[PDB]
């Protein structure tokens, strides 16, 4: 097979992760809640 | 290289991996539809289709399936309570199977497309470059469409080669799958005519059939081509999802206000036909008739069929629940098992008192009772200080007609003020709290969760064609803008 | 107390899937070469 | 071709650019502001309120509204020439038709004048953002003015326009669906007073860490509206907030997306909410909570306290703010705590 | 069992900080 | 050509005074208490 | 590239890429359908919101049998 | 088609495939389909025996 | 220059400009009703 | 920086523009008044007169309670001297 | 047939159409009567 | 049935913790130039 | 500071993750029930 | 809920026999 000249690399910088887990981790502490309801 | 928000990319100009990317998603909707049915199959109650019908057991999948025909299972029983029925295989265990199958192969396709992506079917001739003719693909899809539009609505809705679909009364007692002749009159644009829906998949199918073949035949005039960017596919993108998100706000508003699409034995009662007591003047209807072909009220009320008596009831209000109130309507008020029957408060005098029912914004609603003319006349105090309507200086009582508690009387204010409490919800039933553990709160039927997550679903996809859209008109100056200096001065 | 008993699991699932999603590409970004 | 010609005047630069979106726009965006100026000031909500809601009848700016129209009239569009005023305009007047008009005239008042940002951006050529912002916006009124209401009796439940008029919706939201307690809400709040904070924050961070250009105080000319360098110390601003907070920017372009994410994201999380407070779909309790305050007597939290508050608002709120369900509450049935 | 539930996302929250605060990418100037 | 601070100074007083009648009339008018 | 049975059969459904009828085609005949589709709806539209009342056509769970 | 059956023997036969369906493989590959399929629904949702 | 006098801004600026007057006309007669 | 139209400081500056507005705007003015002051204002937008909200002895509120025989319900509102 | 309410939805029909005529009637003659180029 | 309550997030964490473990690790790897 | 020099680079190839998954997975199928007990 | 639980690792098991046959590594022979 020929190797597909779409694909592109993929990225997710540190401030990233660090953003997006806060993000994460925050909803999880305001939705606990009404899960547990 | 690419941030997360945009790996999917990668597919923009790759048909083969686009069709093996939606050959997947298909098949995990498929493969969802399947066994999301053999979850209900595994936990729903066909035991009473009066007093705990689907829509009470937090059933999803099983209604749209017997809105089409399929009502019966392979163990035998069936939605309408029948015996001794041969569904042949087309039953919801059938239809369950089917999808797991269909998602299965859809994923080997999905896999074959994914590996042999580079078919010549994807490159034009000319340019020797990947392309797709939008245009005229729009059309052989869209004859597809009106094709099986018009089957659907010729052979399935009709009869002539299917089953029908769900047909009931004007207060969901009789409901059952049936042959639906269609309606081109005026009354066949009538949301609750059944014939409004058969003629219409005949009309537009044609309709669909006839426009498809004119766009596989006419091109796109080239004012058009350019000003809606066609051969760009991620336009094609911006038009469905605002045609998909179109479907959405209607789909919500048909299940909530009602429609012969919507029936109440396969979705549950509308919150407005608690509103305008609908099924309370049917009753009421029914009851005076047989006072007047001589009847005692006894008899009179004891005529009222069950199911009736339990559409009267708030706990079957859609607008009653919670976001976060979880699960079927059996784990709030509990399974029902049977009506008490009809309660009829009087006072020390013989006056007949009535019960000023819940309106679905009140969580909580206070105990009023007034005659005839509006009234108040006895009532359930906060303050005892200087209360002039207690129950116990009215000696207000109660008195039951048809049903479980049928004939007695009550007159020990507690009981009295128990039932009193209870009338404020309509017609008052036994519950099996036991069974499921349940709370004793309301919580709202599939009608309503549908409508919700329609409503928001679609509101949510307004800003994907918004932003899609726009996207597609700004291609260029996507990445940044770049020199001169022109703004004032045509 | 009388809370949910998936509200545990529904807690749980909410934080790890997608934390753990972020995680897999952070690590596979920081380790790319040059 | 007359419609190039059409297009060429239209999308002419003038003081008040019109554009094809101004065809839509205008009409509706001054109709809608016009409607309100009128109901403001003579229309009344008697027959359909029970209530003076007109300068005329001697109600002030805070104390003024258009008023939903009656219950009775349910989801109907309510045109002047409609079943109900039946081509009568004073007739359309008294039965809130102004509502409706105001309502719906205003609803594509908000197309258009996307549409417009659309249009705008480019012709000037720049990227759109500007017009996916305004989605928030448009979400709100569409949820709140529109979807709420449609989901409930009628139109007569749907915030009435005016300030004080919108009190009561707040209050209401609060006393019927318990509101504040919604996660979606707080989410709102949070976009919606975080966002009020990025605003303050990046204007003063900017403000006090400016170059001088100018040999002035009053640095606002020392500036150049033609490019060139940054006008303040964006590595500065870094160090700053770098020691006083601990976190700070360092991406002008990451900085400026953030400012539109999280005020237009909040606004987007407060309209779900409502959409399923339309079915009435509330986050009014928690279970867990209701149990053991029914079984234990002594259990109190700042939760239960709340809805007892709620409890007076319904009751002492519902009798003249749903004249349509002829309410009677005996004083005695009426909630109470001591004394009060 | 809720009350784990709570003070461990909080307590993952101030690790988040701590880590945001004291290891995040050096901020480098010009050339980056 | 009338000077520019002047037609300002005037229609501001001008304003004073209708904005002002309007809070006379909450003493006074249907908007009253009385 | 990679030619297939199927692949070649329908070759020339997907060929005509760029092919555009010249001027403004059929975009006049077209905004014609679209104004009474516009129509359509609003009419479907104000008989299920009571505005548009028709004798024959009782919109309501009646009307059904 | 250098003939039908020629053929079909050639691929069933051939060691070019992913998967060795061979000739006893024709009868392998259906029966143990048969017999995995009805074991997965039997120990998932069979009755008592 | 040689400017125009009835023009688009001109439109515009009366839409708004003549019916507030007539407002603040109308309500200022209004602070004079009673009872 | 700038368009056709012409500079509204010449123009709020020039004395033309005075003798025409110091006519045209207390003109507007007036009439407006007068259509409060002429009670023409009550009837245009069937605004009850701080002497018909309620007849003499009711103190019920005229409610329009139905949609399609509303506009007849209201007419009957106005009867009892309402 | 023809119900007071469908005199009424054309009388809503027509009135509208006016509008957009006069409308667009104004726009294209005011709109070719300037635009040199 | 009455099973425990902890065995669905004691086998969910289970399975997902160590997996995910692992696939941050082979993507990290898969990315790796050269 | 100075980039530490004690450094290597992590790695586990395409099959190890399956030879992984397959040994997390199976436990999971052998412990579950005795975890629901 | 054990059911689906105990059904789903089946799955999971099955979906990574498809994955480890049809998407190995390819085995390359002596340049490797
Ligand atoms: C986005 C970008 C911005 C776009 C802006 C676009 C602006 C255009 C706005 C036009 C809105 C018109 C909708 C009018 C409507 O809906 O009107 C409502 C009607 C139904 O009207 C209802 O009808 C009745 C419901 O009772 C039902 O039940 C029985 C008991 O009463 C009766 O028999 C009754 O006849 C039966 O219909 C009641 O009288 C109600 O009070 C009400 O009148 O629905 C209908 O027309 C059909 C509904 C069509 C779907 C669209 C609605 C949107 C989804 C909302 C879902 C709620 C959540
Ligand atoms: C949208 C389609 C849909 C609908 C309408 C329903 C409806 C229903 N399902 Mg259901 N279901 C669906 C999809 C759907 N399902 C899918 C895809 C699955 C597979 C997982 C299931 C699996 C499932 C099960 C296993 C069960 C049901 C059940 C039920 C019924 C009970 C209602 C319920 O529990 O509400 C619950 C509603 C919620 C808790 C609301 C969720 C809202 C979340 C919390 C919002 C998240 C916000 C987000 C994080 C914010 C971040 C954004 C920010 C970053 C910007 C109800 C009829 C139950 C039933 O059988 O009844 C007897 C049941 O047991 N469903
Ligand atoms: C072999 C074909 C097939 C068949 C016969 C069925 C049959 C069925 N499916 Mg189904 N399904 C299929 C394929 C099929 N499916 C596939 C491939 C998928 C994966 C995508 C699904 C996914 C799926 C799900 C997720 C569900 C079903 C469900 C159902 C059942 C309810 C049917 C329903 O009411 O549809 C409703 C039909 C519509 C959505 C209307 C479509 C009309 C759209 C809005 C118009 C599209 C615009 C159009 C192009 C405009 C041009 C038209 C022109 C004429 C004017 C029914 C037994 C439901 C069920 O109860 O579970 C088992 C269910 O929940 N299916
Ligand atoms: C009709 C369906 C549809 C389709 C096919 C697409 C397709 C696409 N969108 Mg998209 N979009 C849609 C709807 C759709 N969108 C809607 C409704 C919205 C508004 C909410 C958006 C908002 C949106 C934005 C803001 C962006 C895209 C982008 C993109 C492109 C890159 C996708 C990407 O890599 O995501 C990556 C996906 C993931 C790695 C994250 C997904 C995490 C989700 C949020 C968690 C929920 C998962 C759950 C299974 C979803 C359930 C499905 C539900 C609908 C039933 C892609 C062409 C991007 C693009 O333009 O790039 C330049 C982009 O920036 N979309
Ligand atoms: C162009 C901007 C615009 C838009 C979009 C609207 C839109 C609207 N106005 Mg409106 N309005 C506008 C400008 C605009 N207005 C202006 C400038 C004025 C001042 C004169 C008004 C004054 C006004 C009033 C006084 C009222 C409205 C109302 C309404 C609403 C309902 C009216 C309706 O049913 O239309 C119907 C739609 C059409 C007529 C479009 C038809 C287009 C087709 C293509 C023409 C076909 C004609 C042909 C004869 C049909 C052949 C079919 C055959 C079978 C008979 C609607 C939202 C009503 C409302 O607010 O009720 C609450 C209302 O009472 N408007
Ligand atoms: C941003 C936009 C967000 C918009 C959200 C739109 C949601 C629309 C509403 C959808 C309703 C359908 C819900 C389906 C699920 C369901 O019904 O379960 C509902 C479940 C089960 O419901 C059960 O029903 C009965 C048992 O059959 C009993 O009554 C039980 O007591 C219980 O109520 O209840 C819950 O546990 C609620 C918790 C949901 C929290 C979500 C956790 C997220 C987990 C992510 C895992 C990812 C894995 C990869
Ligand atoms: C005294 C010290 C007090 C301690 C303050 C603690 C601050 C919290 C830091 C959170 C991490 C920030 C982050 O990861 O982003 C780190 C980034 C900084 O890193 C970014 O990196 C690049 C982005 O691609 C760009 O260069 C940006 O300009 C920026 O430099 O911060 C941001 O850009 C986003 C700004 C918003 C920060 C969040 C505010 C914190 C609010 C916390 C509320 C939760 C409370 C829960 C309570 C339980
Ligand atoms: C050309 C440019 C003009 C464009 C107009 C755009 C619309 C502007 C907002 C209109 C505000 C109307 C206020 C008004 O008319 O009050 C008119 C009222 C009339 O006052 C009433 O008079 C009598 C009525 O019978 C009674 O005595 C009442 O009690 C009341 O006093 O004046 C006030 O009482 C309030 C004082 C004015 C306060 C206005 C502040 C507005 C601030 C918000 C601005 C928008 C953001
Ligand atoms: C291969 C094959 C086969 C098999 C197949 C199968 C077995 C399949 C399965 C399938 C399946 C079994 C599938 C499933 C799916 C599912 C899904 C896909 C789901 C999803 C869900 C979701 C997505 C949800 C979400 C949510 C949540 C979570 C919460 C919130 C809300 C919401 C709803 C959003 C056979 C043998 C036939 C043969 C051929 C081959
Ligand atoms: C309704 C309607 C319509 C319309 C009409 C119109 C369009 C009107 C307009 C109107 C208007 C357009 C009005 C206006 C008004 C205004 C006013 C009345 C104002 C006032 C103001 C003031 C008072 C001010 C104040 C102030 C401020 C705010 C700030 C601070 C300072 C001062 C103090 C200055 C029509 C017929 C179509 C149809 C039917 C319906
Ligand atoms: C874009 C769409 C814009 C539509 C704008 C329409 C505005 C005019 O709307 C039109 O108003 C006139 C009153 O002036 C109404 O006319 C109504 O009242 C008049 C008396 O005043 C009656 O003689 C007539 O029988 C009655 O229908 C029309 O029924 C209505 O259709
Ligand atoms: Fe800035």
């Amino acid at each position: 097979m020929e190797p597909n000249p779409n694909r592109q690399p993929v990225e997710l910088n540190r401030t990233s992760l660090y953003l997006g887990l806060l993000l994460i981790l925050v909803l999880a502490l305001l939705f606990s809640s009404y899960f547990f309801n | 290289g690419l941030p997360w928000y945009r790996v999917h990319t990668v597919l923009i100009n790759d048909p083969g991996r686009l069709i093996a990317a939606h050959l997947m998603h298909t098949a995990l909707v498929a493969g969802w539809a399947g066994s999301m049915a053999l979850y209900e199959l595994a936990t729903f109650d066909p035991s009473d289709p009066v007093l705990n019908p689907m829509w009470r057991q937090g059933m999803f999948v099983l209604p749209f399936m017997a809105r089409l025909g399929v009502t019966g299972s392979w163990s035998g029983w069936s939605i309408t309570g029948e015996t001794g029925i041969d569904p042949g295989f087309w039953s919801f265990e059938g239809v369950a199977l089917a999808h797991i199958v269909l998602s299965g192969l859809l994923f080997l396709a999905a896999c074959w497309h994914w590996v042999y992506w580079d078919l010549e079917l994807f490159r034009d001739p000319r340019t020797g470059e990947p392309a797709l003719d939008l245009p005229k693909m729009f059309g052989i899809h869209l004859f597809l469409a009106g094709l099986l539009c018009f089957g659907f609505g010729a052979f399935h809705l009709t009869g002539l080669f299917g089953p029908g679909m769900w047909v009931s009364d004007p207060y969901g007692l009789t409901g059952s799958v049936q042959p639906v002749a269609p309606e081109w009159g005026p009354d066949g644009f009538n949301p609750y005519n059944p014939g409004g829906v058969v003629a219409h998949h005949i009309a537009a199918g044609i309709v669909g059939i006839i426009a498809g073949l004119f766009h596989i035949l006419v091109r796109p005039p080239q004012r058009l081509y350019k000003a809606l960017r066609m051969g760009n596919i991620e336009t094609v993108l911006s038009s469905s999802i605002a045609a998909v998100f179109f479907a959405a706000f209607v789909v919500a508003g048909t299940m909530w206000y009602g429609s012969a699409t919507t029936p109440i034995e396969l979705f549950g009662p509308t919150r407005y036909q608690w509103d305008s007591s609908y099924f309370q003047q049917e009753i009421n209807r029914r009851v005076q008739a047989s006072l007047a072909s001589g009847a005692t009220l006894e008899e009179a009320w004891s005529a009222i069929p069950e199911k009736l008596a339990f559409y009267d009831y708030i706990g079957n209000n859609p607008a009653k629940g919670g976001l976060f109130r979880t699960g079927p309507m059996n784990k709030g008020d509990g399974i029902a098992q049977a009506w008490k029957g009809h309660a009829v408060f009087r006072n020390k005098e013989g006056e007949e008192l009535f019960v000023r029912r819940m309106p679905a914004f009140f969580e909580s609603f206070p105990v009023i009772l007034t005659d005839k003319n509006g009234v108040v006349k006895a009532d359930i105090p906060f303050r005892r200080a200087e209360s002039k309507y207690s129950f116990e200086q009215q000696g207000v009582t109660v008195s039951f007609y048809g049903g479980e508690l049928n004939g007695q009387t009550f007159t020990d204010p507690p009981t009295v003020k128990s039932y009193a409490r209870k009338a404020i919800f309509g017609e008052i039933f036994e519950f099996d709290t036991e069974t499921l553990n349940s709370d004793g709160i309301f919580r709202t039927s599939p009608r309503g969760w549908f409508t919700f997550a329609h409503a928001v679903f679609a509101l949510l996809f307004f800003f994907g064609h918004i932003w899609h859209g726009a996207r597609t008109l700004f291609r260029d100056v996507f990445s940044g803008i770049d020199p001169e200096l022109s703004p004032e001065q045509v | 107390m009388e809370v949910n008993q998936l509200g545990l699991i529904a807690t749980a699932l909410f934080v790890l899937v997608p934390s753990v999603f972020l995680i897999i590409l952070y690590v596979q970004t920081e380790s790319q070469q040059k | 071709g007359w419609f190039d010609i059409l297009d060429d005047w239209l999308k002419r630069d003038r003081f008040v650019f019109v554009g094809w979106s101004g065809i839509l726009l205008f009409p509706c965006a001054y109709l809608a502001l016009g409607g309100w100026l009128t109901g403001t000031t003579f229309v009344t909500s008697w027959y359909t309120h029970g209530l003076a809601s007109s300068y005329l009848e001697g109600c002030n700016f805070l104390t003024v509204a258009v008023s939903t129209p009656a219950n009775s009239m349910g989801h109907s569009l309510l045109l002047l020439w409609g079943p109900e005023a039946q081509g009568d305009f004073t007739r359309w007047c008294q039965l809130g038709g102004l509502w409706t008009f105001i309502a719906l005239h205003g609803a594509f008042g908000l197309i258009g004048f996307m549409l417009r940002q659309f249009e705008i951006a480019r012709l000037v050529g720049v990227r759109p953002y500007n017009a996916i912002a305004f989605s928030a916006p448009i979400a709100v009124f569409v949820s709140v003015f529109l979807i709420y209401p449609l989901g409930q009796s009628s139109w007569f439940f749907a915030p009435s326009f005016g300030v004080a008029a919108i009190f009561r919706f707040l209050l209401f939201f609060q006393g019927f669906h318990n509101w504040t307690l919604n996660p979606f809400h707080m989410m709102g709040v949070a976009g919606v007073l975080g966002g009020a904070l990025l605003c303050a924050i990046h204007g003063a961070t900017v403000e006090n860490t400016l170059f001088q250009d100018g040999e002035g105080a009053s640095t606002f000319r020392a500036f150049n509206p033609t490019q060139a360098e940054e006008t303040y110390s964006m590595v500065t601003a870094n160090r700053f907030w770098s020691q006083i907070f601990g976190i700070a920017f360092s991406n002008k372009r990451w900085l400026h997306f953030f400012m539109l994410f999280v005020p237009v994201t909040g606004l987007w999380m407060s309209a779900i909410g409502v959409v399923g407070l339309a079915l009435n779909l509330r986050s009014y309790d928690f279970i867990s909570q209701e149990i053991r305050a029914a079984e234990d007597p002594e259990f109190e939290t700042f939760y239960t306290k709340n809805l007892l508050l709620n409890e007076g608002i319904r009751a002492w709120m519902a009798p003249q703010d749903q004249p349509h369900e002829n309410f009677v509450f005996p004083e005695e049935v009426l909630p109470r705590g001591n004394a009060l | 069992m809720e009350t784990i539930t709570y003070v461990f996302i909080f307590a993952c929250i101030i690790a988040l900080f701590f880590f945001a605060i004291f290891f995040r990418e050096p901020p480098r100037i010009t050339k980056k | 050509r009338i000077p520019l601070w002047i037609v300002a100074t005037v229609a501001g007083m001008g304003v004073i005074v209708i904005v002002g009648l309007f809070f006379y009339g909450a003493y006074a008018g249907l908007g009253s208490s009385l | 590239a990679r030619r297939t049975w199927l692949g070649d059969i329908l070759r020339p459904l997907n060929s005509e890429y760029g092919k555009v009828a010249p001027g403004w085609g059929t975009t006049p005949l077209m905004a014609v359908f679209m104004g009474l589709f516009l129509v359509f709806l609003l009419i479907i539209l104000e008989i299920y919101n009571s505005t548009l009342i028709l004798d024959g056509v009782n919109v309501s769970w009646k009307a059904l049998g | 088609s250098a003939n039908l059956w020629e053929r079909f023997c050639n691929w069933v036969t051939s060691t070019d495939n992913r998967l060795y369906v061979g000739w006893f493989g024709v009868i392998m590959i259906p029966t143990l389909l048969a017999a995995t399929i009805c074991f997965v629904i039997a120990f998932i949702a069979a009755p008592p025996v | 220059v040689s400017y125009p006098i009835f023009t688009v801004r001109w439109v515009a600026v009366h839409t708004l400009a003549v019916p507030t007057i007539f407002f603040l006309g109308a309500i200022a007669a209004m602070q004079f009703i009673q009872r | 920086g700038t368009t056709g139209e012409r500079p509204f400081s010449d123009i709020i500056t020039s004395v033309r523009y005075w003798v025409i507005h110091s006519i045209t705007i207390p003109a507007l003015f007036i009439a407006g008044w007068l259509f409060v002051s002429t009670g023409l204002a009550y009837d245009v937008f069937g605004t009850p007169r701080p002497d018909s909200y309620y007849a003499q002895e009711q103190r019920s509120i005229p409610l329009v309670t139905d949609r399609f025989e509303a506009k007849q319900q209201v007419e009957t509102f106005l009867e009892q001297l309402k | 047939t023809i119900t007071p309410s469908l005199k009424g939805f054309f009388i809503g029909l027509l009135s509208g159409a006016v509008v957009l005529g006069l409308t667009f009637a104004v726009l294209i003659a005011i709109s070719q009567i300037d635009k040199v180029q």
